[PDB]
């Protein structure tokens, strides 16, 4: 109910710095780092051993993470994680230090992964849902974002529209770690304009489902930025300019390559699946 | 690369 509105920015009237850039067009390669409790709602799937990042996610309540079905079951890679492999990181800014006092780590109750996910084709339907088991205790840098409803996805669900996506992924597509610019220090983030269906469509040979969108500049454009290894199950959020609550419209789900010319980032769609969503929550 | 976290949540 409080969900959308940060401790740091919206809760105290101040804006970060980006957010603007979102606005005006309402009618991680390439980005940069993210301000101190810029997404309070931002989770890191992480490997209990070898200890590592698995994931993005998000959170969207005090015992639900939200996340790519991906991440969690992909046989092609054989990857088909369970409960006790995992735990949530949440309230993180640094990508490898753990955050004393201001981070909190769940533990995972239960692995929710939708019963349609397409992990065959085209990762149509890539969502999942993690039930932390015990609640976290929300402050200035644990809060949930708030998932959209029919109306808050039809009117901002539109080409060129800008949405903001942030995670602890790679920098660069071709492999880099601590050396030679690979891994981020800090969390990541970046704006993204959504982009003309058509376009997504004739920029892949893969079959484009109603369950996925894409996002992120033309060759013709000059601004660049994506997604990239280590950032799906991350969050694509927009701030509704209509009650300044920030949305999550869709989950880094795939692409071809990383920050590509001609290309562009898949992302769920969450609001056709809200349903599912729905469902899993009230009826566990 | 990723520091040690507390066995308690291992
Ligand atoms: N684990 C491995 N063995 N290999 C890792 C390959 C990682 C490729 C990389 N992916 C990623 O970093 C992450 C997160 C992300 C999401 C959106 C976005 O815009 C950017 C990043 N997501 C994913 O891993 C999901 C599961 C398979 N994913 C893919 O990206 C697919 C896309 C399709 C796969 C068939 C079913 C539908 C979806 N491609 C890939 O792994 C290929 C990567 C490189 C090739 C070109 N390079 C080459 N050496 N041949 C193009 C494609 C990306 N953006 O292409």
């Amino acid at each position: 109910a409080d969900c959308g509105l940060r401790p740091l920015f919206e809760k105290k009237s101040l804006e970060d710095k980006t957010e603007r850039e979102l606005l005006e067009s309402y009618i991680i390669v390439e980005g940069s780092d993210a301000e101190i409790g810029m997404s309070p709602w931002q989770v890191m799937l992480f490997r209990k051993s070898p200890q590592e990042l698995l994931c993005g996610a998000s959170l969207i309540s005090d015992r639900w993470v939200l996340t790519a079905a991906h991440c969690l079951l992909y046989p092609p890679w054989d990857k088909n994680f369970t409960e006790n492999d995992l735990l949530v990181r949440i309230g993180k800014h640094s990508r490898t230090r753990y955050e004393r006092n201001i981070e909190k780590i769940s533990m995972l109750e239960k692995i929710y992964i939708h019963p349609r996910y397409n992990w065959r084709e085209n990762l149509d339907r890539d969502i999942a849902l993690m039930k932390l088991k015990k609640p976290v205790a929300f402050s200035d840098y644990i809060h949930p974002v708030c998932l959209p409803d029919r109306e808050t996805a039809a009117s901002l669900l539109q080409a060129g529209y800008k949405g903001r996506v942030t995670g602890w992924g790679n920098l660069k597509e071709t492999w880099t770690a601590n050396v030679g610019k690979g891994q981020p220090s800090v969390l990541q983030v970046v704006n993204l304009p959504i982009v003309e269906r058509p376009v997504c469509k004739d920029s892949t040979r893969i079959r484009i489902t109603d369950n996925m969108f894409c996002a992120g500049y033309k060759p013709d454009e000059g601004k660049r930025g994506d997604a990239c290894e280590g950032d799906s199950g991350g969050p694509f959020v927009m701030k509704s300019p209509f009650n300044n609550r920030w949305y999550q419209m869709g989950i880094v789900s795939w692409g071809e390559g990383c920050d590509r010319d001609g290309k562009y980032g898949f992302y769920t769609h969450v609001f056709r699946l809200k349903k599912w969503i729905q469902k899993v929550i009230d009826q566990f | 690369d990723f520091e040690e976290i507390p066995e308690e949540y291992l």
